């Protein structure tokens, strides 16, 4: 078996969050699951690239927000850096 | 030109003789019977412990009795609820899991679960109920951690008298009632020479070449697995690779002649064996 | 090893392909065109797909395989892993 | 050349010829795709007995050189034996169960032929029993006087060990 | 219809006859079922066997018949220009396959 | 007729031939002045050879 | 103890010691095999000598004995499979092919 | 100083292995140079995904292969993994 895992129960809960009342099919989970992967490598990619490129041996908050200027485009960008900030403050006010 | 094809005769083929099973059970208790009956000192169990074929007996006789494969074969049901171990011959080569005695290629016992439960198959065949000496076969210049492990079966898991170990290419130079001469006997695992002066074997000087009709079976199917290239709608096993060199191979006298116009057209249709499938 | 299949691409087929790409004329020669195509396409997927095969050491080609090889080719494709 | 032989395939390679015979080819039918034809199988296998170093690259020496190196080489020069050539050609035979081949004693004779000096009474036969012989020999010689000064006990086993040897004429070296 | 194949698995068992002479106060011990090579390495006979120093004769390894020379990209012994031509246009991964038979294939690690 | 089996100087002079053939070897012993008619010869080890013993 | 490269053994002239640092400090695996260093300083060596081989020949044709990025363009953009391969790279001051079109031309 | 490495030898080498009466351009050097670093980080990449993919964590010459037979097409590739096993074939044998 080896417990294989996904990101299923995070999906549900943001679409839950999300909209209350709206199901999700196993395709369509599974889709999500693969864009979800797709966007971790990417940034984590850029991101060790990024330490690489200047002589860094550590991937900061700083190379992920700086990946993620790199690869969403226009707004997309904006706001996820924003959800970025507030998370990783919130996340220094209980630390 | 339709004359190389058109009086050609039509072919005589041969079917794949794989090594099946055979309908046999026989519980034969009529040897003991005999062997009860006969004056102490002059009674014996013979078991040749042969890479391809065990055999075992009674010395009082001609042929032998039990002449099984050291193949062993151990299940569990869950459909029925029940641990299956049957061996020998008894397994049919429609389940196998099958695991040999014998090491791949050389004639050295290194399994001995398995050849526990061919010993153990050889004892109820032949009928005990109950402790006679054995007489059993080796291989030449055999590793002493096997004869230990041998040994120690046949002394703590059965319970024995007697047992003396021996080399039976010697046994059937002493049948063939030779006094010197030198012994060249080509085996299922090693082809062994060995120099015999006046019923003694030089054994010091005793040379085993590491060739024989396991690697004549696996060369065999090698050669068919590349010569019929692009994929062969068949299964290839090992066994009948080596029933078509029992009775398709023969040593060729003058070698270089032979094989250098072998493949000519003008008489390939009585060099050529052809095996059929189902 | 069977016949041909290239043929197997049916000409209803790709002309249901051509709807969905949004085509209202098709010519004769379009459906060999496609079939040639989508046999250059078909073998340089496999070919990689089969490689990730090979070098796992397994004689069956899984889902993984395919996603990898599209995925290194520039065609990701989701709803199968990866 | 329509218009040359109007003026005047398989059969020519012998891939064909090798792998499926001088019949044609196969039409895919269902009892032709199955079948497995044999030419040079019936002598390359058996040939690695002799050639073992190029057939099958086994880097050992062949059957005829080996014996030819015991009979030539080591036993005139093994003191302890009054004749080499004249008491060991007497009588070489052969056992084993990888010998029923059709011409396999006369390929030895001749190796060995090729091999002596000429003269040597050579006289190579087989047993008569080939795959049986092995278990008749130890059944007539199970119950005599060297046998019986042969045996190996149960008090011999718990008082002497495991690897335990009665040094006798037909087994191998003692330890 | 398969009582018969169930009856001749049935009767054609070990566990189904009681073991009558079997010592039941042996144990078997686990560091069996060794390889050649742990063998020898326990005792560090045998070494009787012995290899050959003369011209071979290299026959060719696609057929079997006897060819004179090989080749730089896939070194292989070939009679004609028909098994070179099968030679230099064979799918990959069976060209080390020949040499797996012929010996010497010296795979990766 | 035969092939060369060995050239082995015996005494330090007269040389040895084994002479191979296909029905089987056969030692030989030589004069020293026939050794010096097959040294100027370009036999070296296994070529095969035709002596007259008398002339 | 009379030190050698691990280039000269390998029969390479590319480093093979060199691309092995580079494996391990690149973040690619925990471990690397010893193979894998001299098996990738061939391949490298080998492309290597693909290109300045066709760059010879294009630089020969020019009469020229030096060999300019305009060589590099034309021994790539010809060859059909390094083509393929520097698809997506742009050589520097190495301009385009000379192809002009059948209808361009004079009637 | 802080010295900076680069292939420059390695290629010149090379050039005069393959073509010993020519030259080679500065610029030429530094386009061959960043080849050379794209290819190697294109095959180990490549074999750093093969090396993930299948859960082990050593990269040994059979990704390095396999990598190359993903990314050079056709004969180019062919040669490649001839001079590969060539050359860690010489490297196995001369210790
Ligand atoms: N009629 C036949 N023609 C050719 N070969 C045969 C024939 N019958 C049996 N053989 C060969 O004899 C071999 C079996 O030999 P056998 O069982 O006597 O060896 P063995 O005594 O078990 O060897 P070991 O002493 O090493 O255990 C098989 O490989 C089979 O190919």
């Amino acid at each position: 078996r080896s417990r294989k895992e996904s990101y299923s129960v995070y999906v549900y809960k943001v679409l839950k969050q999300v909209h209350p009342d709206t199901g999700i099919s196993s395709k369509a989970m599974g889709i999500m699951n693969s864009f979800v992967n797709d966007i971790f490598e990417r940034i984590a990619g850029e991101a060790s690239r990024l330490a690489h490129y200047n002589k860094r041996s550590t991937i900061t908050s700083r190379e992920i927000q700086t990946a993620v200027r790199l690869l969403l485009p226009g707004e997309l960008a904006k706001h996820a850096v924003s959800e970025g900030t507030k998370a990783v403050t919130k996340y220094t006010s209980s630390k | 030109r339709d004359e190389p094809w058109k009086r050609l005769p039509p072919p005589t083929v041969y079917p794949v003789k794989e090594a099946r099973f055979e309908k046999y059970i026989p519980p034969q208790l009529d040897g003991r019977e005999r062997a009860l009956a006969q004056p102490p000192g002059q009674v014996a169990i013979v078991i040749d412990n042969g890479s391809h074929s065990v055999r075992a007996g009674w010395n009082f006789e001609d042929k032998p009795r039990l002449a099984i494969p050291p193949i062993m074969s151990k299940y569990r049901d869950r459909k029925m609820g029940k641990t299956f171990s049957f061996a020998g011959s008894d397994c049919y080569a429609a389940r196998s899991h099958i695991r040999n005695a014998f090491e791949a290629g050389t004639g050295i016992v290194s399994n001995w679960d398995v050849m526990e439960h061919v010993l153990d198959y050889v004892f109820v065949k032949l009928g005990m109920n109950e402790d006679m000496p054995i007489v059993m076969t080796e291989a030449v210049a055999n590793l002493p951690y096997s004869r230990k492990s041998m040994s120690e079966i046949i002394f703590e898991c059965y319970g024995a008298p007697s047992l003396v170990y021996g080399i039976d290419s010697l046994f059937s130079f002493r049948h063939n009632q030779g006094q010197t001469g030198l012994v060249v006997s080509s085996s299922y695992s090693a082809t062994h020479v060995i120099p015999v002066y006046n019923r003694k074997a030089l054994l010091s000087q005793a040379i085993r070449l590491n060739w024989g009709g396991w690697h004549m079976a696996e060369y065999m199917l090698k050669l068919l697995k590349l010569k019929y290239y692009t994929g062969f709608p068949g299964k290839l096993n090992s066994s009948q690779t080596e029933h078509m060199v029992r009775d398709f191979c023969y040593v060729s006298l003058d070698y270089d002649r032979e094989l250098a116009g072998y493949l000519d057209w003008t008489g390939l249709e009585d060099r050529e064996r052809i095996v059929q499938y189902p | 090893v069977l016949r041909d299949n290239i043929q197997g691409i049916t000409k209803p087929a790709i002309r249901r392909l051509a709807r969905r790409g949004g085509v209202k004329r098709i010519s004769g020669l379009i459906y060999e065109e496609t079939r040639g195509v989508l046999k250059v396409f078909l073998e340089n997927v496999i070919r990689d797909a089969v490689t990730y095969t090979e070098h796992a050491k397994r004689k069956t080609v899984t889902a993984m395989d395919v996603v990898y090889a599209l995925k290194r080719q520039g065609r990701t494709l989701y709803g199968f892993g990866g | 050349x329509x218009x040359x032989x109007x003026x005047x395939d398989w059969s020519k390679s012998l891939l064909h010829a090798f792998r499926y015979g001088p019949r044609p080819f196969d039409p895919s039918s269902q009892a032709e795709t199955h079948r497995v034809h044999l030419n040079v199988e019936r002598i390359r296998v058996p040939e690695v007995l002799f050639q073992p170093a190029a057939i099958a690259g086994v880097d050992q020496a062949g059957l005829v050189e080996i014996a030819g190196d015991i009979l030539c080489q080591r036993l005139p020069s093994l003191p302890g034996i009054q004749d080499a050539p004249d008491a060991f050609l007497r009588d070489v035979f052969l056992t084993g169960g990888n010998t029923l081949f059709q011409n396999f004693d006369e390929r030895l004779r001749q190796g060995l032929m090729a091999l002596l000096p000429v003269g040597a009474p050579l006289r190579v036969r087989r047993a008569q029993d080939a795959i049986l012989d092995a278990w008749r020999g130890a059944a007539g010689w199970a119950c005599t006087e060297e046998a019986k000064a042969a045996w190996i006990t149960r008090e011999e086993y718990l008082e002497k060990g495991g690897e335990y040897i009665k040094e006798h004429d037909l087994g191998n070296a003692f330890a | 219809a398969q009582a018969a194949h169930q009856a001749l698995v049935e009767q054609l068992d070990l566990h189904s006859i009681h073991k009558t002479f079997r010592n039941p106060n042996w144990r078997p011990n686990q560091r069996r079922n060794k390889t050649i090579k742990a063998i020898l390495g326990e005792s560090q006979t045998n070494i009787e066997s012995a290899p050959s120093l003369a011209p071979m004769k290299h026959y060719c390894d696609v057929t079997g018949l006897p060819a004179p020379y090989l080749d730089p990209k896939t070194r292989l012994r070939y009679h004609n220009k028909e098994i070179f031509a099968m030679i230099r246009n064979l799918p990959q991964g069976m060209g080390e396959q020949f040499l797996e038979a012929r010996g010497a294939h010296t795979v990766l690690k | 007729e035969g092939e060369v089996t060995e050239m082995t100087p015996e005494e330090a002079s007269t040389l040895l031939i084994g002479l191979k053939s296909a029905r089987g070897q056969k030692k030989l012993r030589l004069d020293p002045s026939i050794y010096e008619a097959i040294q100027k010869e370009r036999v070296q080890v296994g070529d095969v050879i035709y002596i007259e013993t008398n002339t | 103890a009379k030190a050698k490269t691990r280039s000269s053994r390998a029969g390479l002239q590319f480093p093979v010691g060199r691309v092995h640092r580079l494996l391990r400090k690149g973040n690619y695996a925990e471990r690397v095999g010893a193979g894998a260093p001299v098996y990738l300083a061939a391949v490298l060596e080998y492309l290597t000598a693909e290109i300045l081989e066709l760059a010879g020949n294009a630089a020969r044709d020019n009469k020229k004995t030096r060999i300019i990025p305009r060589h590099l363009q034309l021994a790539i953009r010809n060859d059909e499979e390094l083509n393929k391969l520097l698809g997506k790279v742009t050589i520097a001051q190495g301009g385009v092919l000379p192809n002009i079109q059948a209808v361009l031309l004079p009637k």
